[PDB]
């Protein structure tokens, strides 16, 4: 038997399609580009709660989050991810 | 349509002359029966097949 | 077994007609049973006289 | 269309029925009948004589 | 001459046959499309290994098939299917869901009255049928075996052109037509329709197998049956034919084995039991039981309306359901004929009757055997205590 | 003229039908 | 083969009744084939002789598994042998129209007693 496997694709492909309509995507490009996400995903959430343990405090919240993005990734596209996760989450707090 | 003509031609010709053979065959066997083994040289032996 | 009216109605008169078709024959047959009988009866006998 | 069809059913009607065997398998038996009384005639002539083949 | 090829292409209503294709599970589907591209090719620019990853990323990202349905109806061959991915289609839905369609019988005779045990090599058999069927008709034909089972399926469909139109030049579809054959028997199956291109195509079969001498069909059952599985069983070559209902073991054969098989185990030593028969009619007369009793009295019933104890196929389905039947009993009493006609209707009759027989509104020792199945599938009037096929 | 298939012409056929079928058993009877 | 030997002689016995008294008869080759006799009146002592086979054989090769028989006859009239082609044609006709019991015994009045046959 095989389990069906996580997988961000279809999002991948449908923010390709926003970006560039015509443009496809090769199936080594598309597992490289689903591997991207977990592994940011990884390196981020195990710095953030590594942070809060730090505060000795017991919620990963926005404000760790925020600090772990800012902390690991470079600062100039740490600007960007800020920006983009600050202004994300106002506008779902805004629903 | 003509080409069709010509078929239905073709069949009904083909089925008279098959048609034919039937009444052939049987005036053929009446006759045969009532004349070559019914005079009197048939051999006495043959009368009990016979009836 | 028919089953039909218009079916019954056929095969009563097909039957009918084969019963008038058969009669005939049946009468045919007896005489040439007669003609060999006799032939035959006539070959026993002058077998028995000569 | 309808008449085509029609004479084609009637032509395989026509050779699968008894009587169209049994005339062939009668006369048959008149040709094996009639060469029996040949040959047995022609042997008791033999047989007596006055044979004249 | 006017025999047709694959490449050509017919009209139709697009609608019909995209709910036709929604019926399919989407494996299937990709296996259809990726044969049908390497066969065709199709519009759609790119390598065949370039359209194995375009619907290979469609489907591990989980679309639906509605998106691959629009696909193949409007990009790859946006202007219609061919003739043989029409009849591929209706094969897949016939292989799927077999309960769906009906059946006729048809034995073959021959001059004197036998059967003609036809056999069939399917590549006469289809050059001659399309060289007889070309001078009337436009024919295409599609030959195939059943998966599970050991017959030979065909599919006829004829076209004729054009209500009125331009030169668009198309052939309009008809409702198909199917044939299948057993292997060794002298049976023939059917579809159910009197028109008279059904009438033509049948002849044409009729013509076309005899090649020595000559042939003719003559039906034996007036009412159809489904589920081409059930008629192979009832009239296909094979042990239940003639066997039926409570004479089933011996098709099945399993309750002897090889006289060369051990014996300690061979079951003469071992036996079996079964119950004891009541004769002077205490039914009608009329919970004071006890469970060992009833127990046998069911597996009698079982066996009564099943042929073994076991009940070799719930509890009351039988082996091929029958859904209609007519008898009619001819008895002399007095020196005076009596006609009686059943008629019976539902999924099962006989296992409705079982059920009845169950629930005790009828008595098993009374019930004869036409009445219990065997027999099965034909109705018939009875005389003499012998069964005998209605006309 | 009126065009129609339906009941007052269908069953005339078969009446027609059965009919034929009368009179030809009874053209074979003796009287 | 035990039950068709046994019909053998079955057939044999029953000829050999049919025979005895108006025309003595020899069963010979072990059981395979008898002989039977007549003198023709039309000469003077002008001898018919008439023998008669039924062979079994054991299956083995070339058809079937079983063992089967053959029938044949052999005729002359004063020493001098009937062609043997019309002779066996006669046996064939005359059986399939009697049987072989019938038919054995009407072939032996057809050969042993053509005389008295003449009309």
């Amino acid at each position: 038997s095989k389990a069906r496997k996580e997988t961000y694709s279809s999002y991948i492909y449908k923010v390709l399609k926003q970006t560039h309509p015509d443009t496809g995507i090769s199936q080594k490009s598309m597992s490289i580009l689903n591997s991207f996400v977990n592994d940011i995903f990884e390196r981020i959430a195990t710095e953030a709660s590594k942070l809060a343990a730090y505060n000795k405090k017991s919620t990963i919240s926005a404000r760790e989050i925020q600090t772990a993005v800012r902390l690991i990734l470079p600062g100039e596209l740490a600007k960007h991810a800020v920006s983009e996760g600050t202004r994300a989450v106002t506008k779902y707090s805004s629903s | 349509n003509e080409r069709l003509e010509a078929i239905l031609s073709r069949e009904q010709n083909l089925l008279e002359e098959t048609r034919k053979l039937c009444m052939n065959l049987k005036t053929n066997n009446k006759k045969r029966l009532t004349e070559k083994l019914i005079q009197k040289d048939l051999h006495p032996v043959l009368n009990k097949a016979m009836e | 077994r028919e089953s039909s009216k218009a079916a019954i109605l056929a095969c009563a008169a097909e039957y009918i007609q084969k019963l008038k078709e058969t009669d005939e024959a049946n009468i045919e047959k007896w005489t040439l049973q007669k003609l060999l009988s006799e032939q035959n009866a006539s070959q026993l006998a002058s077998a028995n006289e000569k | 269309n309808q008449q085509i069809i029609s004479v084609r059913n009637e032509i395989q009607e026509l050779k699968a029925g008894k009587d169209w065997h049994d005339l062939q398998n009668e006369q048959a038996k008149l040709n094996d009948k009639v060469k029996l009384n040949k040959r047995l005639n022609d042997l008791t002539s033999t047989l007596l004589g006055k044979y004249e083949g | 001459e006017l025999r047709l090829e694959d490449n050509y292409v017919p009209t139709s209503d697009t609608l019909v046959v995209f709910k036709q294709l929604m019926k399919l599970p989407v494996t299937v589907l990709y296996d259809l499309t990726l044969s049908w591209f390497a066969k065709f090719g199709g519009s759609f620019d790119g390598d065949i290994y370039l359209l194995t990853e375009t619907l290979d990323l469609l489907i591990e990202k989980g679309v639906r098939r509605n998106v691959i349905v629009n696909r193949i109806l409007y990009v790859y061959w946006p202007d219609g299917l061919n003739v043989f991915q029409l009849a591929e289609i209706d094969c897949h839905l016939m292989i799927s869901k077999p309960e769906k369609f009906k059946w006729l019988p048809s034995k073959a005779l021959r001059g004197d009255g036998k059967p003609y045990v036809v056999k069939l090599q399917p590549a006469k058999f289809i050059e001659n049928l399309q060289t007889d069927l070309a001078k009337i008709y436009h024919c295409h034909v599609y030959m195939f075996k059943h998966p599970s089972l050991p017959v030979l399926i065909t599919r006829i469909q004829l076209f004729d052109s054009n209500l009125d139109k331009f030169q668009g030049k198309p052939l309009i579809s008809r409702r198909p037509y199917y044939v299948a054959f057993p292997l060794n028997s002298p049976i023939i199956f059917h579809s159910v329709d009197k028109d008279i291109y059904a009438r033509l195509v049948l002849q044409s079969i009729s013509r076309t197998i005899s090649e020595r001498e000559t042939i003719i069909f003559k039906p034996v059952q007036k009412i159809p049956v489904k589920s081409i599985h059930n008629i192979m069983t009832l009239l296909g070559p094979s042990r239940f034919a003639e066997s039926m209902g409570p004479w089933e073991c011996y098709a099945s054969a399993n309750f002897e084995r090889s006289p060369l098989h051990d014996y300690k185990k061979h079951q003469g030593l071992t036996g079996k039991k079964v119950m004891v028969r009541e004769f002077d009619d205490s039914f009608l007369n009329d919970g004071k039981e006890e469970p060992e009793i009833r127990r046998l009295r069911l597996e009698k019933n079982m066996i009564k309306f099943k042929g073994s104890a076991n009940g070799v196929m719930s509890r009351y389905s039988s082996l091929v359901p029958i859904e209609k039947v007519g008898f009619t009993l001819k008895n002399e009493i007095n020196s005076r004929i009596i006609t009686i006609k059943l008629k019976f209707n539902g999924n099962d009759i006989f296992g409705g009757l079982h059920e009845l027989c169950d629930k005790n509104l009828i008595n098993i020792d009374k019930v004869p055997g036409w009445l219990a199945g065997e027999n099965g599938s034909f109705s018939g009037t009875i005389m003499n205590g012998d069964f005998q096929r209605e006309q | 003229k009126q065009r129609k298939d339906s009941h007052k012409e269908v069953e005339r056929r078969r009446r027609e039908n059965i009919n034929t079928a009368i009179n030809v058993l009874s053209d074979l009877l003796p009287v | 083969f035990d039950k068709i030997k046994s019909k053998k002689t079955g057939i044999f016995q029953n000829l050999i009744n049919l025979l005895k008294r108006k025309t003595r008869c020899y069963l010979m080759n072990n059981s395979d084939s008898l002989i039977v006799e007549r003198v023709i009146r039309e000469g003077r002592l002008t001898t018919i002789k008439l023998q008669i086979n039924f062979i079994i054989t054991m299956p083995g090769e070339r058809n079937c598994f079983l063992p089967m028989s053959k029938i044949s006859i052999a005729l002359w009239k004063g020493g001098e042998r009937f062609n043997q082609i019309d002779l066996d044609e006669i046996c064939y006709g005359l059986i399939k129209e009697y049987g072989v019991k019938t038919g054995l015994k009407e072939i032996c009045n057809v050969c042993l007693f053509p005389d008295m046959y003449a009309r």
